RNA sequence: CGGCCCCCGGCGCGCGCCCGGGUCUUCCCGGAGUCGGGUUGCUUGGGAAUGCAGCCCAAAGCGGGUGGUAAACUCCAUCU
RNA sequence: CGCGACCUCAGAUCAGACGUGGCGACCCGCUGAAUUUAAGCAUAUUAGUCAGCGGAGGAAAAGAAACUAACCAGGAUUCCCUCAGUAACGGCGAGUGAACAGGGAAGAGCCCAGCGCCGAAUCCCCGCCCCGCGGGGCGCGGGACAUGUGGCGUACGGAAG
C-alpha cells in the first residue's frame, strides 16, 4: 500500500521534511534546459494516476514556463482605441500556465500524444511540470485496445485544441447552473446557435 | 384534509424506506486510512501557519486564534475544525504529560 | 558497515527468488508429478524473500514480514522516507543498505528498493 | 424618428445576422431522410420492436406538472431487484435500465415493477438453439406480428378516477373553507417565530 | 426487363475462450499546489462577483461541492 | 591503481518507425479591434464578432451528474419547437438577454489509478520452424521492458473473500 503513503505525504508540502526536498530539485530543475527529457516520473503516485503506465511506449518531459501574466504585445504600450481597452499591464490570458506547458511540449514533439501533465515545482519566476507523452506507433501502445483511444487520428495535438485535463478547465464546460454560457458543447457553439435566426419555411 | 399550502403539503404518499447510495457514504474515515494519515503526521509534521496558531491557542486567547486561521484558511466552517483540532493535538501534548 | 551488510548479503542469497530459467523447468516438474502421483500439497510454503515498496509495505502493516532491507540512494525520497517510521510502529526490524542496486541484485533486474525476509 | 400611438420595440437586428440565417430548405428532405433511417434500422432489429425497450412511468417534476405522467430514461436498479431479473441481463432482453434514478414511494415502486412484469408476461425470447431456459413452445403460433410501433406498451394512459356520486353529508359542507386555508398559511409563516417566543418565556425563572 | 464481368453484410466444418446467479456473514472503499479564500484583470443576463486566469494564502475526512442576496447558527435535500 | 553494478547523461549516415507542408465551407483552442449606435461623448453598443495565430476530422466539439429541483419529483450529451424578447444586465439610457419544467429527433453505455489478492501469471525485439494465402496469429529459443509495479478479476449503480 505505498502508494497511499505517497500521496498522503505528498499533501503536506509546507512541512521540513517535504519543502526541504521540493526546493533542492527547483534548483536542480532550473539549472537545467526549457524542455528536457525526464528518464522516469519524479513523483510515480501522480503520474499514474493519470494514466501513466511503466512500459515501452510512456515518456516524460518537464518543461519550464515563466510565472505571470501577460503584458499586451504592442508598441509603447499605445492601443489607439477607445480608453477600455488601454489594458496593457494587468492582463491575465485566460488559459492557463499548465496548459502552456502541456502544448510547447506537445509542440516541440510532434510524433507523440500527450496524455496530461503534473505539478512538481515553482520558485518565484518559473514554474514546472512533468508532461506524460504517448507513442502512438510502438507495438506496446498500437496493441493493448484500453489504449488504442489515442492512436486513432483524431487525437493528434489535444492541446492545440484543449482537450487534456489542464485544458478544458480553461474552456469553462460542465454541466450545471453554473457553466450554461457554454451550453452546446463549447462557448462559441453557445454563442453561433443563440445568435442565429432561425427563420422557418412556414413563418 | 390535504391541502398544497401550510406546513404538511403536497399529495400524501408513503415512504420506501431503503439502503442509501454508496456514493454517499464518501469522506469517512475507515480506520486503515485513519492510519495513514495518523502515522504520517510525525514523519511530516506541522505547517507553519499551525505551530503559530498553536503558540497562540495554548496561552493567550481563542478569538484572536480563530481570527489568525480565518485569514489563512478561507472560511469560517473549515477554520474552526482547524481551530479544534490543532487544540485536540494540543492537550494529547499538554495533558498527556 | 560492510561486514554486517556481507553477513545479511549473504543470507539474502540462498533465498534468491526464482529466475525464468527456473520458472520453465518447475512447470514442467510439475506436470510429470501431476502425470506421476497427483499429490495435493508437494510443498507446505516455498520460502522467498519479497521485494518491491508496494510489497513490502502491505506486509510490514500486516506485520507479516521478518526483516525489511531497505535501500539507500532512492533517488526520489517519498517513495522511501516513510517506511522507517513504518516499521518501527508495526514492530517490524529495518535497516539501511548501501546501494539501491545492489540488493537489486539479489531479484535479477536493475534496483529494487526494498526486500522483506 | 417615432410617431404617434404604437408599440416601443426592441428588434434585435443590431448585429451581424446575415451570416448567421438558418433557412430550412432542407427539412423536407431531412425528414425523408430519417424516415429511411427509421425504417432501414426497424428491419434490421428485424424481431425486436421498433422505438427500443420498454420504459418506465414517471410524473413530471414541478407545481405545473406533476399531474401528469411521462414515460422515463429506465427502471431504477430496484424495480429490476424487486421484479425479479437482472441489471446486466436487463438491457439484453429489451428493458431500459437507469441506475441513477430513486423510487421514494412505494406507490411509483410498484407500478413499474407491475408494468415489468407484464412486459415479461407479453415478452417471447427467440433461442440460439432450441434449448429453451424458462422459455417454452414455438414462438406463440409465430407472434402475431413481426414488429411493434411507437411503444411496448404504450407508455402514457394518462388515466383519471370514476368517483360517481356522493351524498352531501354534515360536516362536509360545514367546515372545510376558505378559511381552512387562510389559517393554514399563516400558521406556515409564523411557526418559526413563535417557537423562538416559547424560548423567551421559559428562562424567566 | 433480360443476359456479361467485378466487389460486399450475415448459414455451416477446424482455431481460439469458457462457471453464472441468490441469501447471509466478514472485510475493503477512491484522484492536492487541488478545493476553498483574499485581491486583480477579462468575461457573463448572473445581479455582496457566472466563468476564466495571474498572484498571495492554502484545506478537510459523519468530509467536500451545490441549493441563484454577503454573514453566523441549525435542520433537510442533492450530487461525489 | 583497477574491476563491476547502477544512476544521471552524450555521440552515431546505428536497426526500425514516426512528426513537418497544403486545403480550411463546416469544427476546436487562443488572440482581438474600430467603423457604427447612443442624434455629441468616455461606461455601454458594435462584439467576444472582422482581421491575426495554432490544431483537426468526415463530421468535430460535448457526453454518462461534485445535475436539475423543492413535489406524488425528475435522470449522460447534442438538436428542434416552446419557455422568451422572459427573469436579469444597462450613463436602468441606447440597447443587451439566458435557464429549468414541457413536447419531440436520437438513444448506449463504460474504463483506470487507488484499495487488497494472485510465485510478473504481463509486454517488446530478434532466431528458426507446425501452417498459410493478400500476412498476422497461439507454439519452440535468447536479448530487453518491468517490483520506483506489467497483467488478471475490480469502480462508487457498490466490490471482494
Ligand atoms: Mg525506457
Ligand atoms: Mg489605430
Ligand atoms: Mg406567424
Amino acid at each position: 500500500g505505498a502508494y497511499k503513503y505517497i500521496q498522503e505525504l505528498w499533501r503536506k508540502k509546507q512541512s521540513d521534511v517535504m519543502r526541504f526536498l521540493l526546493r533542492v530539485r527547483c534548483w536542480q530543475y532550473r539549472q537545467l534546459s526549457a524542455l528536457h527529457r525526464a528518464p522516469r516520473p519524479t513523483r510515480p503516485d501522480k503520474a499514474r494516476r493519470l494514466g501513466y503506465k511503466a512500459k515501452q511506449g510512456y515518456v516524460i518531459y518537464r518543461i519550464r514556463v515563466r510565472r505571470g501574466g501577460r503584458k499586451r504585445p504592442v508598441p509603447k504600450g499605445a492601443t489607439y482605441g477607445k480608453p477600455v481597452h488601454h489594458g496593457v499591464n494587468q492582463l491575465k490570458f485566460a488559459r492557463s500556465l499548465q496548459s502552456v506547458a502541456e502544448e510547447r511540449a506537445g509542440r516541440h514533439c510532434g510524433a507523440l500524444r500527450v496524455l496530461n501533465s503534473y505539478w512538481v515545482g515553482e520558485d518565484s519566476t518559473y514554474k514546472f511540470f512533468e508532461v506524460i507523452l504517448i507513442d502512438p506507433f510502438h507495438k506496446a501502445i498500437r496493441r493493448n485496445p484500453d489504449t488504442q483511444w489515442i492512436t486513432k487520428p483524431v487525437h493528434k495535438h489535444r492541446e492545440m485544441r484543449g482537450l487534456t485535463s489542464a485544458g478544458r478547465k480553461s474552456r469553462g464546460l460542465g454541466k450545471g447552473h453554473k457553466f450554461h454560457h457554454t451550453i452546446g458543447g463549447s462557448r462559441r457553439a453557445a454563442w453561433r446557435r443563440r445568435n442565429t435566426l432561425q427563420l422557418h419555411r412556414y413563418r | 384534509y390535504p391541502m398544497a399550502v401550510g406546513l404538511n403539503k403536497g399529495h400524501k404518499v408513503t415512504k420506501n424506506v431503503s439502503k442509501p447510495r454508496h456514493s454517499r457514504r464518501r469522506g469517512r474515515l475507515t480506520k486503515h486510512t485513519k492510519f495513514v494519515r495518523d502515522m504520517i503526521r510525525e514523519v511530516c509534521g506541522f505547517a507553519p501557519y499551525e505551530r503559530r496558531a498553536m503558540e497562540l491557542l495554548k496561552v493567550s486567547k481563542d478569538k484572536r486564534a480563530l481570527k489568525f486561521i480565518k485569514k489563512r484558511v478561507g472560511t469560517h466552517i473549515r477554520a474552526k475544525r482547524k481551530r479544534e483540532e490543532l487544540s485536540n493535538v494540543l492537550a494529547a501534548m499538554r495533558k498527556a504529560a | 558497515d560492510r561486514q554486517t551488510a556481507t553477513q545479511l548479503l549473504k543470507l539474502a542469497h540462498k533465498y534468491r527468488p526464482e529466475t525464468k530459467q527456473e520458472k520453465k523447468q518447475r512447470l514442467l516438474a510439475r506436470a510429470e508429478k501431476k502425470a506421476a502421483g497427483k499429490g495435493d500439497v508437494p510443498t507446505k510454503r516455498p520460502p522467498v524473500l519479497r521485494a518491491g515498496v508496494n510489497t513490502v509495505t502491505t506486509l510490514v502493516e500486516n506485520k507479516k514480514a521478518q526483516l525489511v532491507v531497505i535501500a539507500h540512494d532512492v533517488d526520489p525520497i517519498e517513495l522511501v522516507v516513510f517506511l522507517p517510521a513504518l516499521c518501527r510502529k508495526m514492530g517490524v526490524p529495518y535497516c539501511i543498505i548501501k546501494g539501491k542496486a545492489r540488493l537489486g541484485r539479489l531479484v535479477h533486474r536493475k534496483t529494487c528498493t526494498t526486500v522483506a525476509f | 424618428a417615432p410617431s404617434r400611438n404604437g408599440m416601443v420595440l426592441k428588434p434585435h437586428f443590431h448585429k451581424d445576422w446575415q451570416r448567421r440565417v438558418a433557412t430550412w430548405f432542407n427539412q423536407p428532405a431531412r425528414k425523408i431522410r430519417r424516415r429511411k433511417a427509421r425504417q432501414a434500422k426497424a428491419r434490421r432489429i428485424a424481431p425486436r420492436p421498433a422505438s427500443g425497450p420498454i420504459r418506465p412511468i414517471v410524473r413530471c417534476p414541478t407545481v405545473r406538472y406533476h399531474t401528469k405522467v411521462r414515460a422515463g430514461r429506465g427502471f431504477s436498479l430496484e424495480e429490476l431487484r424487486v421484479a425479479g431479473i437482472h441489471k446486466k441481463v436487463a438491457r439484453t432482453i429489451g428493458i431500459s435500465v437507469d441506475p441513477r434514478r430513486r423510487n421514494k414511494s412505494t406507490e411509483s415502486l410498484q407500478a413499474n415493477v407491475q408494468r415489468l412484469k407484464e412486459y415479461r408476461s407479453k415478452l417471447i425470447l427467440f433461442p440460439r438453439k432450441p434449448s429453451a431456459p424458462k422459455k417454452g413452445d414455438s414462438s406463440a403460433e409465430e407472434l402475431k406480428l413481426a414488429t411493434q410501433l411507437t411503444g411496448p406498451v404504450m407508455p402514457v394512459r394518462n388515466v383519471y378516477k370514476k368517483e360517481k356520486a356522493r351524498v352531501i353529508t354534515e360536516e362536509e359542507k360545514n367546515f372545510k373553507a376558505f378559511a381552512s386555508l387562510r389559517m393554514a398559511r399563516a400558521n406556515a409563516r409564523l411557526f418559526g417565530i413563535r417557537a423562538k417566543r416559547a424560548k423567551e418565556a421559559a428562562e424567566q425563572d
